[PDB]
């Protein structure tokens, strides 16, 4: 400001009008340089490294996702192999899979009947993260990532659901006749295909 | 619900959004997310450099306009 | 016709983080570019080029029906034809034959 | 469409009101049929028919409005025409949810041409200036293409301070959705509503990008081929600009993995060269000019096939790979500084 | 399952014995 | 440099002695900020060491 | 696999390749690789310095052309 | 010109395998010295000619 005023007091009047664009741009550039914030040798935290740490964390998380999915496929095949859909049973009558169920203690599937499909908890067992930072210390990106991961990857969808005859004196079916009789017919043929008249 | 509307925000949140924005932008054109190298940044920076250079030459023209004008006839 | 139709029942699959999810699904529904297609693109463009060359050379003769137009076009024909012969002799699959044709 | 053609040809040679008045009824009739088909249509085959008719109605309505102004045809007619065309396409897209590609292409060429004609209407300016501005807008637009395509497809990126609370790992998972089929009336569940919708958004995103690139490709070829001229002084200045522009687009192609998206970028890069060659031979017709042009016009594409066949089976050391990459950045940098020179900006200020 | 499907399944099963 | 040079073409020649101390001292202030800008070090990694 | 095509590359890889090349150039002429000292680079830099010194003199002459203009047929 | 080729970098898309099944040795023949012999992998055997 001292230079411009001195030039103006000296009578040059050169910076009048558009010439003022030079002092104007200069003043702005000086302001940006002194407004950059803290950058040191110890205060190393900056976008170029935080992004890398963010990038490294996302990549590691996906390999854990792959491990879960690989385990989940194993459960789908196994449960279907033991409790198929009612419509597939008609062709299977000649197969050795019929009247396969046994009561001799080791067969845990005795007295269990397929009633439909739904949600179930996988065979995986998740360990809580050690040294968890407090809510104010949590980085926002990795927080929701780990948060959403636990909610969806903790259950497996579209699996065959079952009911056990060994657990209750009765099971009251409440709804319209068509639903009630429909399922019972499904229950009757499932029982009949998997268990013999001797049991 | 949560997250909706014009609430407050912080500087760490501004970069967080840009990180997700680049990663998703990459997935649409390359169909993979490894991001060993992050080319979007460089290609963008190249444009910014281009724009800056044009303005620098332009001011150079303004500088000469005062040093040796056309009004000095006769 | 009597036929056997297999069971399609299987577990559902879910990916929550949107970027990975977009890449996974998008990678199965479409086909990525490959070298086989690349060669066909090259062949198509060169064909389009020469037909454009003949077009302009053929227009010049209306104003100057000199020897240039015929002399110039003749050598192009020979070169292209010579290349196709080797391609026809070297071809192994119909893709190669499309290139040659 | 042919009907609108002869009616257009008449209006270009005769100043009478006939074409604008007579065309309006033609459009309304087709539009009505299209309206009836859309209400009555149910199958995919019907949709193909419905889409065709609806698209066919937009053409007459556009020229009808464009022919409305009196006197010699010019800037005013274009502004009205391209404007409603843009409006018609956008509206059809919003409610139809189909044929995203072709309509998006129309929207872009409509919008950009509308702004161009308006400038000529409101101010004399110059053609070279209107064209150069479009070139620069497109150059920045190519970098934004992947972002616009994210928002238009409705992709959202949630970020919040974890509801100002700690993680609830044991929360009850989301309830799965139920679906049915026309023939397969027996319902089956497929999964969470939040996740399944993402699948639809993705193909829409792919669809917008494909169109968005196509619209931009068209504009640059029209613009680049008009800026170059064989008589104007310093002939090589506007010509070299076409080179860097082509190089940039050609190398940029390796950034896209889709079959048609990558090809369209390359095709765009090649057609820009081919179109310039033709213009340079028709005007300033001479034996040497036509001789050289005809060679370039056949050798250039010939070199490409060679490269296309040999690169995929060879190995290259890192030092060369790093070199081809930098060619792109070096090509981008000169575009703006060169465009302003062609626009005479430096001389105007230097002669303030 | 409908009564027809059940009877169809039931008839198939009635063909077998231990 | 441009801001100073533009004044000489006007002929005021206000610089020299009293006037020059401002641009002269002002120039040092700009260099002093970039020095603070390059802060940190001592990690000791380099092409010849690798 | 096998690294075919023109994929992007990291700066760490660039020096790696250039290092293996220098070591290989030495084996062809000296038939050994202990390399207590690396003369290959030392000998190369001297050429770069000579060309650089030559360009500086040309700038001097070009600068002289602006200080005291004159002409010759060209 | 001699065909020396520097080893290719794995570009960080795979993990290191310490013991994959080793490369198969190659056999050679001569008319007079009719008995066939083996001497090593193709990848190594060529270096003796390239040098």
């Amino acid at each position: 400001g001292g230079m411009v005023a001195m030039v103006f007091a000296s009578g040059s009047h050169v910076f009048g009008g558009i010439g003022s664009i030079f002092p104007l741009f200069m003043m702005v550039g000086i302001m940006m340089m002194m407004f950059r914030g803290m950058g040191g040798g110890q205060q190393q935290m900056s976008r170029p490294k935080l992004d890398a740490m963010r990038a490294q964390f996302m990549l590691m998380l996906d390999m854990l996702r792959e491990t879960a999915q690989e385990s989940a496929d194993s459960m789908d095949a196994n449960y279907r192999w033991f409790h198929p859909a009612p419509n597939t049973l008609a062709a299977a009558v000649g197969s050795p899979r019929m009247w396969e169920r046994k009561p001799d203690g080791k067969d845990l599937n005795f007295g269990v009947v397929r009633v439909g499909v739904g949600m179930t908890r996988p065979e995986v067992t998740w360990g809580e993260p050690q040294n968890m930072p407090t809510d104010i210390e949590l980085e926002p990106v990795t927080g929701k990532a780990l948060q959403e991961f636990g909610r969806y990857q903790s259950v497996v969808y579209n699996l065959p659901k079952m009911v056990s005859l060994l657990v209750e004196p009765w099971y009251a079916l409440v709804g319209e006749r068509e639903q009630v009789l429909g399922l019972m017919r499904a229950i009757i043929c499932q029982l009949a295909f998997s268990h013999g008249p001797d049991h | 619900g949560s997250g909706y509307g014009l609430g407050l925000s912080t500087r760490t949140q501004v970069t967080g959004y840009q990180f997700l924005a680049r990663r998703t932008a990459m997935a649409l054109t390359r169909w993979r997310v490894r991001m060993e190298i992050e080319p979007g940044r460089r290609q963008t920076l190249a444009v910014v450099a281009s724009v800056s250079a044009a303005l620098v030459i332009c001011l150079g023209a303004l500088l000469w306009s005062f040093i040796s004008p056309s009004g000095q006839l006769n | 016709w009597i036929r056997f139709i297999a069971d399609t029942e299987r577990r559902s699959q879910v990916i929550e983080h949107i970027s990975t999810a977009v890449a996974s699904d998008l990678s199965k529904r479409f086909a990525r570019i490959d070298p086989i297609v690349a060669v066909q693109v090259g062949a198509s463009m060169v064909a389009t080029g020469v037909v454009l060359a003949t077009g302009v050379l053929g227009w010049w003769r209306w104003h100057h029906n000199t020897w240039l137009t015929t002399i110039y076009t003749a050598v192009i024909g020979v070169l292209v034809l010579a290349v196709a012969m080797l391609l026809l002799m070297r071809a192994k699959t119909d893709a190669d034959r499309r290139v040659a044709d | 469409v042919l009907a609108t053609g002869v009616l257009g040809w008449w209006r270009w040679h005769h100043n009478t009101w006939l074409t604008t008045i007579y065309t309006a009824v033609i459009g309304v009739l087709v539009l009505a049929v299209a309206m009836l088909l859309l209400m009555r249509a149910k199958t995919d085959a019907d949709r193909r028919v419905a889409d065709i008719m609806l698209m066919s109605a937009i053409m007459p309505v556009t020229v009808a409005a464009a022919a409305a102004p009196p006197g010699p045809v010019g800037s005013p007619q274009a502004v009205l025409g391209f404007g409603v065309l843009t409006v018609a396409a956008a509206l059809a897209l919003r409610f139809t949810g189909r044929r995203l590609g072709i309509y998006t292409t129309i929207v872009i060429i409509g919008a950009l041409t509308m702004l161009a004609a308006l400038a000529r209407m409101v101010a004399a300016t110059s053609a070279v200036t209107l064209l150069s501005s479009l070139l620069l807008i497109c150059v920045v637009a190519y970098h934004a293409a992947p972002a616009l395509s994210r928002r238009l497809a409705g992709i959202r990126l949630p970020v919040f301070p974890s509801a100002t609370s700690r993680w609830v790992f044991e929360a009850r998972p989301d309830l799965p959705t139920t679906v049915v089929v026309s023939g397969g009336s027996a319902p089956v569940l497929e999964g969470p509503s939040s996740v399944r919708d993402v699948l639809l958004q993705a193909e829409r995103a792919r669809s917008f990008l494909s169109g968005l690139l196509t619209g931009l490709g068209v504009m640059v070829v029209v613009c680049m081929t008009s800026l170059c001229d064989p008589h104007t002084g310093q002939r090589w200045l506007p010509l070299i600009l076409a080179g860097f522009t082509s190089g940039f687009l050609l190398l940029r192609g390796r950034s896209y993995v889709d079959r048609w998206q990558s090809i369209t970028l390359a095709g765009t890069a090649v057609i820009i060269a081919a179109a310039v060659c033709v213009r340079y031979a028709l005007e300033l017709s001479s034996p040497l000019a036509v001789s050289i042009v005809a060679a370039i016009l056949v050798l250039l594409p010939a070199a490409g096939m060679a490269a296309a066949a040999h690169v995929p089976h060879t190995i290259y050391s890192p030092l060369f790979r790093k070199f081809v990459e930098w060619i792109e950045y070096l090509c981008l940098m000169p575009i703006f500084p060169l465009a302003l020179w062609l626009m005479n900006v430096y001389a105007a200020i230097r002669y303030r | 399952v409908s009564i027809a499907e059940a009877e169809e399944f039931a008839q198939k099963l009635a063909q077998w014995r231990l």
